[PDB]
């Protein structure tokens, strides 16, 4: 149920234990580039929301 | 750089440690500025004593 651009499908995540390496299993990942943050320390941070 | 990896790290420390460069060499240079002015001073307190 991935929605349409105009009212994009929000979810907020809560206290959880993140791994940010089976995640990798879910897509072939086209376009994985990010912004401030290295993807690959990704599993040392601690995030606020 | 717990939170980029170095590739693109370097970018955002460069332009760090050149603007703490120009916050040193605005230290300095007013210093070197008020110790002449000092020792303009303690000259006119050694001629005074």
């Amino acid at each position: 149920r991935f929605a349409s651009v105009y009212a994009w499908n929000r979810k907020r995540i809560s206290n959880c234990v993140a791994d940010y390496s089976v995640l990798y299993n879910f897509a072939p990942f086209f376009a994985f580039k990010c912004y401030g943050v290295s993807p690959t320390k990704l599993n040392d941070l601690c995030f606020t929301n | 750089l717990s939170r980029l990896d170095p590739p693109e790290a370097e970018v955002q420390i460069d332009r760090l440690i050149t603007g703490r460069l120009q916050s040193l060499q605005t230290y300095v240079t007013q210093q070197l500025i008020r110790a002449a002015e000092i020792r303009a001073s303690a000259n006119l307190a050694a001629t005074k004593m």
